[PDB]
């Protein structure tokens, strides 16, 4: 018996909206990776992160999974 | 309403009766509420769970 | 305030105790104690509970 | 308090008797926190040595690491002890402690 | 000890993240790794229980006097406080047989 919540998050990462949101987060993750490899990163004090893109994804998942999860639990 | 007249006949209800009625109402009302409340929550109460846990 | 600082908003799950007429699920309370004893107690106290 | 912080890298695990009422979000927050630890923080976020990332925690950086994992407990009534099931159960128990 | 155990090799990668998520918070397993909430685990599979220098141990851990081998580590990781009553190690245990096998595999490698 696998975790009901991680099970719901997987299903919803697979919808059109889900796939789109992880894509947007993914593009950011890549853009960030390339910035970290470049020389001089350590001293920029205005570095980009992907919390925002991650939050949009997580918010979508939460909105879909929240009302369904408890039906899958005792 | 004749339903009222047969009991009080054009007079207003007196204190004694009001108080007496309040006492009857408390008992009856409490039972009815607890009864409805417990039934609406069948399976969740401890007494219901205690019955389940038998081993 | 930035999203990170705010912290992600917690979604609304269907707690069986959400609602004017709902009691707690006592079987869930009993199961919860076990999780507290076996997983949390080692780091967290429950000082006001006798 | 001193012994507590020593066993937790300077951090102090709060008493949970009122945790459900002591935080905006109540049960939803507790549950989301317990089941909201990703495998890794988002790209670009540098995590303080000794910290753990959790989006639901203000700041994102929390001293408590994820502790709930599938079947680390064996429920007496035969209920499948999944992380979310356990999260749901303790949160319910913690709500009773508080109210 | 034997006759109640059953360690078998497994995945070192699966155990590498299993250590990362459920063990490295309090432990460091590299040679030259400092002590934290818990003692450094490098070379642990050789020595006896409660011997890492510079770490304040529990009397129950020192008094356990066990030569840490795969089988003992497995029985320990299943339920720490059952194996060592009184240990200050906060961890319920790796209840699934393959989980501890995969973890111990990675451990044995990074240990030596
Ligand atoms: C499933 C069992 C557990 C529950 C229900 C639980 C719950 C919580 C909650 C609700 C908080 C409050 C976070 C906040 O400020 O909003 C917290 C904090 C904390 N917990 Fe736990 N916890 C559990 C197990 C553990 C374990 C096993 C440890 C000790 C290794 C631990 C260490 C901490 C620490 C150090 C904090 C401080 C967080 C900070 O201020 O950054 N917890 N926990
Ligand atoms: C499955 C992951 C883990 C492994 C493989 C592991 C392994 C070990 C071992 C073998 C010992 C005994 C060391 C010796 O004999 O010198 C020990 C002790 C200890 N561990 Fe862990 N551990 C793990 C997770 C944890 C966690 C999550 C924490 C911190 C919350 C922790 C805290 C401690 C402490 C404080 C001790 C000292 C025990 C005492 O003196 O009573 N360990 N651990
Ligand atoms: O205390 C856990 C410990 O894990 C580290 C390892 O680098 O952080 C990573 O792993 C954690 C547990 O899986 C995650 O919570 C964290 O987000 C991730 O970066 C340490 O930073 C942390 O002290």
């Amino acid at each position: 018996v696998t975790d009901q919540l991680e099970d719901l998050r997987e299903h919803f990462k697979n919808t059109e909206e889900g796939k789109a949101l992880v894509h947007h987060y993914e593009e950011c993750a890549e853009r960030v990776k390339i910035q970290q490899q470049q020389p001089g990163y350590a001293d920029l004090e205005h570095k980009e992160d992907c919390v925002e893109e991650f939050f949009h994804l997580q918010h979508y998942l939460d909105t879909a999974t929240a009302p369904r999860l408890f039906d899958k639990l005792k | 309403s004749s339903l009222y007249k047969t009991f009080f006949k054009r007079n207003a209800v007196f204190v004694g009766t009001i108080f007496a009625g309040a006492f009857v109402f408390q008992t009856v009302f409490d039972t009815a509420i607890t009864s409805w409340y417990e039934n609406h929550n069948k399976g969740k109460l401890w007494k219901d769970v205690k019955a389940r846990i038998a081993a | 305030m930035t999203a990170a600082e705010h912290g992600l908003h917690a979604p609304a799950y269907a707690w069986s105790h959400n609602g004017p007429f709902e009691t707690f699920d006592h079987a869930s309370i009993r199961r919860g104690y076990q999780v507290y004893r076996e997983v949390c107690a080692a780091c967290h106290s429950l000082d006001r509970v006798a | 308090e001193q012994a507590a912080r020593a066993a937790n890298q300077g951090a102090l695990p709060p008493d949970l008797s009122l945790i459900v009422k002591a935080r905006h979000g109540g049960c939803d927050y507790i549950f989301s926190l317990l089941t909201g630890y990703p495998d890794e923080p988002p790209a670009g976020v540098a995590l303080p040595p000794g910290s753990n990332y959790n989006p639901y925690f203000p700041g994102g950086s929390i001293a408590m690491a994820r502790v709930l994992f599938d079947d680390m407990v064996e429920y007496e009534d035969g209920t499948p002890a999944t992380t979310s099931q356990m999260a749901k159960d303790v949160t319910t128990f913690l709500n009773w402690c508080a109210e | 000890a034997k006759e109640s155990t059953g360690f078998k090799p497994g995945s070192a990668k699966k155990g590498a993240t299993l250590f990362k998520t459920r063990c490295q918070q309090c432990h460091t397993i590299e040679e030259g790794g400092p002590n934290k909430v818990g003692p450094n685990l490098h070379g642990i599979f050789g020595r006896h229980s409660g011997q890492v220098k510079g770490y304040s141990y529990t009397d129950a851990n020192i008094n356990k006097n066990v030569k840490w081998d795969e089988d003992s580590m497995s029985e320990y990781l299943t339920n720490p406080k059952k194996y060592i009553p009184g240990t200050k190690m906060a961890f319920a245990g790796l209840k699934k047989e393959k989980d501890r096998n995969d973890l111990i595999t990675y451990m044995t490698k990074a240990a030596k």
